[PDB]
C-alpha cells in the first residue's frame, strides 16, 4: 500500500502492538523478541504515563529483549525464549504477566512462540501472551493494533469469565484505547470520577493486567482511540453485551458534549453530577479562552483535533498555514510549526479541562514565538 | 483544576490533591498492586550483591542494552556522503525508528528511505521492492547516489543485494552508471558501529575496487580520515580544524557534519556537504588512511590495507592528551608537516586546565559506558586526569578490545580498581553502581534511569549521570560538543570538574547543616 | 575519626556524631546563640514583603554589592597591552586584592605592582613612591610600558600623577622616552568598569594626543575594536574570528586574551600578546572605532570622537541575535566587506537552536545581574528567546542606562513583568527573588548564597543560579566561554535550556512520586 | 617596608584586621567602612569555617559596606556611618555587635568613627567596635593584626570584668588565634575536649562575641597563630594572670607533643585522658602514614609546618634557586610556581580542602599531598615533539 523508496514515518506492526497497545501495561514485562534494534528504538519512546516503581512492580520504560544473534537466527530462538522467561521470573518476581512481542525474524525462521508461551505459562502459573506482531506484517501500525487486540482477547480479557467475586455497580465504565500521553487519560478519568462514574478499567495507558481482566465486568466501554481498539470493543459488545461509545475530551466544547453523552447513558443522578462538573469547570476554561484566544484568533492550522482549535478562535484548513496539525523537523526547517492534538514530544496533558489550559498555552507559545520571525537575515 | 496565570503541566499538575486521591482510588480498587512494603523489600533486594550475582548469571535475557543495530550505523555512514540517500532494503518500521532515533539525538531532519518489504516479499524475496524503491527514490529525491543497507527481514530471507541492484540497473529501473553502493548490515551481528563499518567498506569498494590500476599511493599528497560512527559534530569539525591548522592535505570520508547542522533560514535542505564521489574515487591516491575509531573499522581497515595498499597506522582514537599527541605526531610524520605553534599552545592550555582542576578531579570514581573506541578514549583521559574508572562497560565490545583496555588500565596506577565488562547491559551496570558505588556515571541518556534508581535508595547513594556519548535525548544541543583532540579534552574536563563542583554545591547547600563547606572559591 | 581507605574532607567529616556533639556543646555552653525558633522566625521575616520594604528603604548601608572599584578595571585594561605592567599608585593591599580576584576568576597568574604608599606618603604625598616604584618596576620586570592607576589613598591625598611621572622622568628614574600612561581611578566614583574606561582613555591619549597632525581617518583600512572590561576569553576570540571571517582589517585595542591564557609548558610567561604600541599610535588612522560595551566607555568615546575624529557607530553590545546582526551589518558598512556565507550559516544555526529549544525556554522567569552592557545584552537575548526577565539588577548602572533597558523591555511582549534596578545590591535581589520568585537567577558566583537562602525556605522556593558574568569562583574554566556574537548566543542558549531541563530532571527523579514525568526524551 | 613596584603579595592593615581577626567572628556584623573595593575583594575570601544561619544570626560570608561615594569623601562619612548602623539594626536584628573596619580614606578625611561608635553603642545598647585599620598603615597585615587585637582589648575583652556569674572549672581553656581554616579549629577542639578540657572560648574562627568576652575567665590560653594574637595574649596574661602557650597540631608528632605539653599544665586526670586520646588515634594516623609515606617519602618541599612533612617522610630543604634545589613542592605566588611546573601548597588548607590540623586533618593533608605531588598533570609539561 506504501510506495517503495519514499520517505514516511509510518511504523510497523511491532510498533503498533508493542509500542502502542502492550507496552503501556505497567505491571507486565514485554519482551521485544528478536534482534536488539526494535526494543532499543522503541524504549521509553512514547509518553504513556504510569504510576509505579520501575524495575520492581512496573516496567514500562525498560527494554526487555532476547537480543537475537546469528546462532538464534540459524537454530531458532525458542530455547532462548524459555530461558529468558525463567530469567525474567528470577530477576523481576513482582511482574504480573509477560508478553512476547515478535520482531521480524521471529516470523521468518519458523519459531513457535505460542508453544513456549503455553508451556512456560502452565509451568509458572503466569499469563504469557504471544503476539505475532512481526514488523513486515501488513502495511502500517494498524495491523499491529489488530494483532495486539486479538492477543488481548485470546489471552487476558477472558481470564475472569468464571469469576464472580468482583462487586459491580451500575456506574462501572472502562476507558479503552487511552494511552495516557502526558497523563491525558488521568485528565479524562478525574472528570468521569467527578461525574459519579467508577472507572473500573483503564488501559493501556497506566494500565494493569487486572484492569484488562476486569474490563468485561463494566457497564460501559468508553473508547478514546477507536482505530486501535475497535476490535476489542466489538468483541466485548458481542460476547459480554457491554455497550461501547467514543468520547472526545479535546477542548471544552468536545469535553462538555462527551460528558453529557456519557451521562445520558446512566440515571438522573449521573446527569445531575455531570451538570455540576461542567458548572464547576466553566470559569477555568473560560479564563483560559479569555487569556489565549486573543493571541490565537484567526490563526490557520492545517490538518478529535478540531475542537480545541475552534475553542481558541483558530481556523482549521485542509494554505498559508500558521501551524500544521495533521515529520516535524521538515516543516520546522520550512518555517511552519508542527503540532499534533496529543502532546507527544514534551508536554501535556491536552485533553479535558485541565489539558485545555496546557494546550492553549503551548499553542500560544509555539505560534507567537519570535524564533519563527528570524528566518531571514537582515542583510538578505 | 488549573489557574490561568500559573498553568501546570503534567508535573506538577498530577501532584494536586484531587489527582492524588484519584490515583490512590485507581490503585487500591482495580490495579491489584503489591503492597508498598513488598515493593520496598524487592527494590532493596535488587540493590544487593546477591541480586547482582543473579543478574550477572543472565544468559538469555538482555535488559536495557547499550547498543543499537547495524542499519542505524549504515544510515549514519551513508548520510556523510554528498547528495546521498540512505536506503534500507527491508521493512519500513526499521526506517521509521532509525529516523526517529537520529532526529531525537541531533534535533534535525534525517533522510532515509525503505522499500517497504512486506509478507509478499517475505515469501518471494524483495527484488521487486528493490527495483521499485530505487526507481522511486531516484525520481523523487534526486540523489547523486543511493547507499543500500538491509534490515533483519532481508538478511534472514537472504536477499541478494548485488543481484537485485544489478537487475534493477539491467531492467532499466535506474541508470547503469548511477552509483548504488551496498552493504549487508544484519542486525543480529554486532551493533550499529558494525553497520557503519560495513556501509563504509561497501561504498569504498564500490568506488575504488575496479579502478586500482592507475592509482599511485601518495600521488595527491593527502591523508584520508575515516571517522567511523560519530554523533558529535564537534569531532568532525575539530579533526578538520586541526588538519587545516597543520597545513595537512586531507579528505574526510563520510563527512555528515553539514547535513546534520543545516541552518534554519526558511528552506529545507535535504542534502548538505558530505564526501564527494570524486574524493572517494581519488582516496587510493592518498598518502595514507587514518581510522579515527579503529575498533569498529576492522572491515574498512582490511579493505584499505589490502586494496588501496595504505599502511594504515596503529593509532588510538585521538581522545585526551597522550593519544591526541600521538595522532598529531603520526599525521606530521605521514604528511611531513611540522606541528604548528598553535597546536602546541592549545596542548599547553589543556595541560594548564588539567593542573588547575586536578585537586577536584583526582581520585574520583566513575562508571562509564558507550562504544568501544569512545569508551577506551574516555578511560585513557580519565587516567590522565588521575580519576579512577571503576566500572567500564561496553555492550558491543569484544575480548580483544577488552584486552587492550585492560592493558591501558594496567599501565596506570589509577586503573587498579577498574573492571571492564563486555556483553553486559545497563541493568548489569545498575547492579554495579549499587554494589560498588562510583562517584559519577558517564554515559548516554539511558543512565538517567539508573540515577533515578540510586536516588530511590537514598541521597547518599545517588550516582549522578554525566551525559557524554550517544544518544542524548533529555538535553539540548549536546551533539554540537567535541570529544576529540585538545578541544574535546578541554570540553570533557570542564564538564567533569563542574559536575563534581555542582554536586558538592548541592550537598553543601543546607543552611546551618552543611553550608559551612559552601565555599565561594573552589 | 578518619578511615584511611575512605578519607573525608571537612564535608562530610564534620557531620560525624562526635563533631556534631562537640559543636552542640560549644553552641549551648558558650556561644549564647539565639534559640532556633527565634532564628527561624527572623529568617521567615527576611523572606517577606515587609522586610523587602525595609530593605529597599536603605540609603547608607550596602550589603553584598555587585560591583568592584575602578583600579581593578584599570588593571584589566592595562593587562591587554603588549609587555605592559599594570602599576597602581597607592597602597599595596589594593594590588594584593586585585591580583587575588583576577587569579581566582581566571586561574592564571596576574601581574600588577604597587608603589606601597604608607603613612609617610599620607602627609608628604607619594612622589618618592612614584619615582622609586617606576625605577624598580622597570629594572626588575623589564616592561615595554607601565600603565599607572591609583588607589583611593592616592586620590584622597591628591597625588598629581602627571607631575609625579614627569618628575620621575626628569630626575633620571625612568628614561624620558619610556611610555608611562596614567589615569586617575578613584574607587569612590563609579566602579571597576569606570576604571577600565579611564585607563584606556589615558593610554589612548598618551599615545595619540600630541601626534594628531599626520593622522588621516581611514588611511590604514582598519576598524578599531575597544572591548572594554571583559572577563570571557571567548569574547575576544570570537570578535577576532568574526572580523577575520569577513576579511575586515581590525585592531583590537587592549587584547589580554593571550596573557590570561598562557600554556602550561614548564615556563612562566609574565607577558604574552597584547595590543602593541604601534597599533595604539596608528589607531587614529583607522576607518572607525567600535566600542563593544558603550555603556562604560563614555570617556573613551568622547576622546575617540573629539580627537581621532572617528564617527563611532551607535552600536549595542553584540549579544544575542539582533544586536550581533546589527554589529555585523555596521562592520560591513564601515569596511565595505560583505558578510560572508559562513556567518550567515552560523546565524541560521543559532536560529535553528532557538527553534529547537523554544518550548523549554518560553515564559521562563529570570532574575539577572552584572555590568550594564552585559546585563542589557542578556536581557535582549532573553527577550529574543521568549523568556521573561523579572528582576534586572545593575548595581553600577545609571539612569540613562536604565531608560535604555526600559525602552528595550517595552518593545517586547516578554518584558511586561520586568523592572530594572540600579544602585541595588544582592541583598535587594535576595528580597526580590523571595517575594516575586523567578524560575532562575543569572549572575556571578555571589548568587550562590541567594540560592542557598531560597533553598532554606523550601525546595519549592529554591531559585537555581546560572553562572554567567564576573566573577565566577566556584566553577572551573567558565572564563573560557563566549557570550558575544552568534557563538556566544549559542553557548548561553545551551546553558539556559540545559539548566531548565536539569532542574526538571531533579524535580521529577522521585520514584513513584514525580518520576511519571521523568521523560527520556526532552 | 616593601620596595615600591616589586609585585609582592602582602596585604594591608584592613586585610589583617577585617580579613583575619574581626571577620571570622560570626554573630557580629563587620562594616567595611569606605569605598566598595575592599569589602568586595575580601568577601568570603578566607575559609574561616563557622556554624550559623547566614544573614540571620551569622554574617561571616556577607559583605557589609558604607560604599563611599565622592560626597562621602568630600564631606565625611560619620553621618552615613550612623545611618548605616541604624539600618543594620533594622534589617539584621539578631546581630550581637558591630565592628567598623576603616579602609584607607577613613584615615585621610578626618572621620571620627570612635565618636560615632560610642554614641550609637550607648543609644542601642550594642557593642560597636571602631577599628582604625586603614590599609596604608604599617607595611603588612601584621599591624592590622595589632590594631584589631587592641580593638578587641579595648571594646570587647573587658566587657565581663565585673561579672562573676560564669561557672568556671579548673579545665577551662581558650583557643586564641585559630581561624578555623577548613575547620582546622574544630579538628583541634575535638582533641582538647577528648583530653578532658572544655574550650570555653574559641575565636576568631567560628567565634562569637560571647566567647571573646568569656576568654578572661579561662585557666589557659592556647594560641595557634602567635603572630596575629600575641598582643592580646600578653595583655590577658598581664591583666587577668592567665598563662598562655603555643600549640601545634600539624601532623601526628606535633599534635602528640602539643597535647602532652598542654596536659602537663593540668592535674593527673587530664594527663591520663591525654594518653588515652593519643592511644586512640595512633592506629588512624599510623594507617595514614603506612598508606601515603611510600608515595611521598623522599620528596623535597621548600620551607610549625615542618612536622607533618617529616611525618610523611618528606624532607624540607628550604629564581635559579628553584632550578638548583629542584623542589617537588614549593610548600612555603601560587600560579607563578605552577606555571614553572612546581606544586605550591601551604600548611593550612587555604584554597579548597582541609582541615589539615589534628589527627583527622593529617589524613586529609596526606591525601592532598599525594594527590598534588603525584598527579600526572605535572609530567605533561613537555610536548613529545618538543
Ligand atoms: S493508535 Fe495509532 S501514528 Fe490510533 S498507530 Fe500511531 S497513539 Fe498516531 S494518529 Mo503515532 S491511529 Fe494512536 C496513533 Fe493514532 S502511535 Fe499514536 S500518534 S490514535
Ligand atoms: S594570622 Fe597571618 S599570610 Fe598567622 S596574616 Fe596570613 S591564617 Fe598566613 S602564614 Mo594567609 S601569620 Fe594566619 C596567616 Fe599566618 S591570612 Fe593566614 S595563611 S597563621
Ligand atoms: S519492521 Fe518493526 S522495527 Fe523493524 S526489525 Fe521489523 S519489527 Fe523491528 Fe529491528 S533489529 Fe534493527 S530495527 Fe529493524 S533492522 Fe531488525
Ligand atoms: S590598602 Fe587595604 S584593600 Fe587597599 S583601599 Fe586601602 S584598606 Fe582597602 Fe579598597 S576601594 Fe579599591 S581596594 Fe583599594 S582602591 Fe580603595
Ligand atoms: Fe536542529
Ligand atoms: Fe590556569
Amino acid at each position: 500500500k506504501s510506495q517503495p523508496g519514499l520517505m514516511t514515518i509510518r511504523g510497523c506492526a511491532y510498533a503498533g502492538s508493542k509500542g502502542v497497545v502492550w507496552g503501556p501495561i505497567k505491571d507486565m514485562i514485554h519482551i521485544s523478541h528478536g534482534p536488539v534494534g526494535c526494543g532499543q528504538y522503541s524504549r521509553a519512546g512514547r509518553r504513556n504515563y504510569y504510576i509505579g516503581t520501575t524495575g520492581v512492580n512496573a516496567f514500562v520504560t525498560m527494554n526487555f529483549t532476547s537480543d537475537f544473534q546469528e546462532k538464534d537466527i540459524v537454530f531458532g530462538g525458542d530455547k532462548k525464549l524459555a530461558k529468558l522467561i525463567d530469567e525474567v521470573e528470577t530477576l523481576f518476581p513482582l511482574n504480573k504477566g509477560i508478553s512476547v512481542q515478535s520482531e521480524c525474524p521471529i516470523g521468518l525462521i519458523g519459531d513457535d512462540i505460542e508453544s513456549v508461551s503455553k508451556v512456560k505459562g502452565a509451568e509458572l502459573s503466569k499469563t504469557i501472551v504471544p503476539v505475532r506482531c512481526e514488523g513486515f506484517r501488513g502495511v502500517s501500525q494498524s495491523l499491529g493494533h489488530h494483532i495486539a487486540n486479538d492477543a488481548v482477547r485470546d489471552w487476558v480479557l477472558g481470564k475472569r469469565d468464571e469469576d464472580t467475586t468482583f462487586a459491580s455497580t451500575p456506574y462501572d465504565v472502562a476507558i479503552i484505547g487511552d494511552y495516557n500521553i502526558g497523563g491525558d487519560a488521568w485528565s479524562s478519568r478525574i472528570l468521569l470520577e467527578e461525574m459519579g462514574l467508577r472507572c473500573v478499567a483503564q488501559w493501556s495507558g497506566d494500565g494493569s493486567i487486572s484492569e484488562i481482566e476486569l474490563t468485561p465486568k463494566v457497564k460501559l466501554n468508553l473508547v478514546h482511540c477507536y482505530r486501535s481498539m475497535n476490535y476489542i470493543s466489538r468483541h466485548m459488545e458481542e460476547k459480554y453485551g457491554i455497550p461501547w461509545m467514543e468520547y472526545n475530551f479535546f477542548g471544552p466544547t468536545k469535553t462538555i458534549e462527551s460528558l453529557r453523552a456519557i451521562a445520558a447513558k446512566f440515571d438522573e443522578s449521573i446527569q445531575k453530577k455531570c451538570e455540576e462538573v461542567i458548572a464547576k469547570y466553566k470559569p477555568e476554561w473560560e479564563a483560559v479562552v479569555a487569556k489565549y484566544r486573543p493571541r490565537l484568533e484567526g490563526k490557520r492550522v492545517m490538518l478529535h483535533v478540531i475542537g480545541a482549535y475552534e475553542d481558541l478562535g483558530m481556523e482549521v484548513v485542509g494554505i498559508k498555514p500558521d501551524l500544521i496539525g495533521s515529520e516535524k523537523f521538515i516543516f520546522q526547517k520550512m518555517g511552519i510549526p508542527f503540532r499534533e492534538m496529543h502532546s507527544w514530544d514534551y508536554s501535556g496533558p491536552y485533553h479535558g479541562f485541565d489539558g485545555f489550559a496546557i494546550f492553549a498555552r503551548d499553542m500560544d507559545m509555539t505560534l507567537n514565538n519570535p524564533c519563527w520571525k528570524k528566518l531571514q537575515a537582515p542583510w538578505e | 483544576s488549573q489557574q490561568v496565570d500559573k498553568i501546570k503541566a503534567s508535573y506538577p499538575l498530577f501532584l494536586d490533591q484531587d489527582y492524588k486521591d484519584m490515583l490512590a482510588k485507581k490503585r487500591d480498587g482495580f490495579e491489584e498492586k503489591y503492597p508498598q512494603d513488598k515493593i520496598d523489600e524487592v527494590f532493596q533486594w535488587t540493590t544487593t550483591k546477591e541480586y547482582q550475582e543473579l543478574n550477572f548469571q543472565r544468559e538469555a535475557l538482555t535488559v536495557n542494552p547499550a547498543k543499537a543495530c547495524q542499519p542505524l550505523g549504515a544510515v549514519l555512514c551513508a548520510l556523510g556522503f554528498e547528495k546521498t540517500m540512505p536506503y534500507v532494503h527491508g521493512s519500513q518500521g526499521c526506517v521509521a525508528y532509525f529516523r526517529s532515533y537520529f532526529n531525537r539525538h541531533f534535533r534535525e531532519p534525517v533522510s532515509c528511505v525503505s522499500d517497504s518489504m512486506t509478507e509478499d516479499a517475505a515469501v518471494f524475496g524483495g527484488q521487486q521492492n528493490m527495483k521499485d524503491g530505487l526507481q522511486n527514490c531516484k525520481a523523487t529525491y534526486k540523489p547523486d547516489m543511493i547507499a543500500v543497507s538491509t534490515t533483519c527481514m532481508a538478511e534472514v530471507i537472504g536477499d541478494d543485494l548485488n543481484a537485485f541492484i544489478n537487475n534493477s540497473k539491467k531492467e532499466g529501473f535506474i541508470p547503469d552508471e548511477f552509483p548504488v553502493p551496498f552493504a549487508h548490515t544484519p542486525s543480529f551481528v554486532g551493533s550499529h558501529v558494525t553497520g557503519w563499518d560495513n556501509m563504509f567498506e561497501g561504498i569504498a569498494r564500490y568506488f575504488t575496487l575496479k579502478s586500482m590500476d592507475d592509482k599511485v599511493v601518495g600521488s595527491n599528497k593527502k591523508i584520508n580520515i575515516v571517522p567511523g560512527f560519530e554523533t558529535y559534530l564537534g569531532n568532525f569539525r575539530v579533526i578538520k580544524r586541526m588538519l587545516s591548522e597543520m597545513g595537512v592535505g586531507y579528505s574526510l570520508l563520510s563527512d555528515p557534519e553539514e547535513v546534520l547542522d543545516t541552518p534554519a533560514d526558511g528552506q529545507f535542505r535535504m542534502y548538505a556537504g558530505g564526501t564527494t564521489q570524486e574524493e572517494m574515487k581519488d582516496a587510493p591516491n592518498a598518502l595514507n588512511t587514518v581510522l579515527l575509531q579503529p575498533w569498529h573499522l576492522e572491515k574498512t581497515k582490511k579493505f584499505v590495507e589490502g586494496t588501496w595498499k595504505h599502511e594504515v597506522p596503529k593509532l588510538n582514537i585521538p581522545m585526551g592528551l597522550d593519544w591526541t599527541d600521538e595522532f598529531l605526531m603520526k599525521v606530521s610524520e605521514i604528511s611531513g608537516q611540522p606541528i604548528p605553534a598553535s597546536l602546541t599552545k592549545e596542548r599547553g592550555r589543556l595541560v594548564d586546565m588539567m593542573t588547575d582542576s586536578h585537586t577536584w578531579l583526582h581520585g574520583k570514581r566513575f562508571a562509564l559506558w558507550g562504544d568501544p573506541d569512545f569508551v577506551m578514549g574516555l578511560v585513557k583521559f580519565l587516567l590522565e586526569l588521575g580519576c579512577e574508572p571503576v566500572h567500564i562497560l561496553c555492550h558491543n565490545g569484544n575480548k580483544r578490545w577488552k584486552k587492550a583496555v585492560d592493558a591501558i588500565l594496567a599501565a596506570s596506577p589509577y586503573g587498579k580498581n577498574a573492571t571492564v565488562y563486555i556483553g553486559k547491559d545497563l541493568w548489569h551496570l545498575r547492579s554495579l553502581v549499587f554494589t560498588d558505588k562510583p562517584d559519577f556515571m558517564i554515559g548516554n541518556s539511558y543512565g538517567k534511569f539508573i540515577q533515578r534508581d540510586t536516588l530511590h535508595k537514598g541521597k547518599e547513594f545517588e550516582v549522578p549521570l554525566i551525559r557524554i556519548g550517544f544518544p542524548i535525548f533529555d538535553r539540548h544541543h549536546l551533539h554540537r560538543s567535541t570529544t576529540l583532540g585538545y578541544e574535546g579534552a578541554m570540553q570533557i574536563l570542564t564538564t567533569l570538574v563542574n559536575s563534581i563542583l555542582e554536586r558538592l554545591d548541592e550537598e553543601t547547600r543546607g543552611m546551618q547543616a552543611t553550608d559551612y563547606n559552601h565555599d565561594l572559591v573552589r
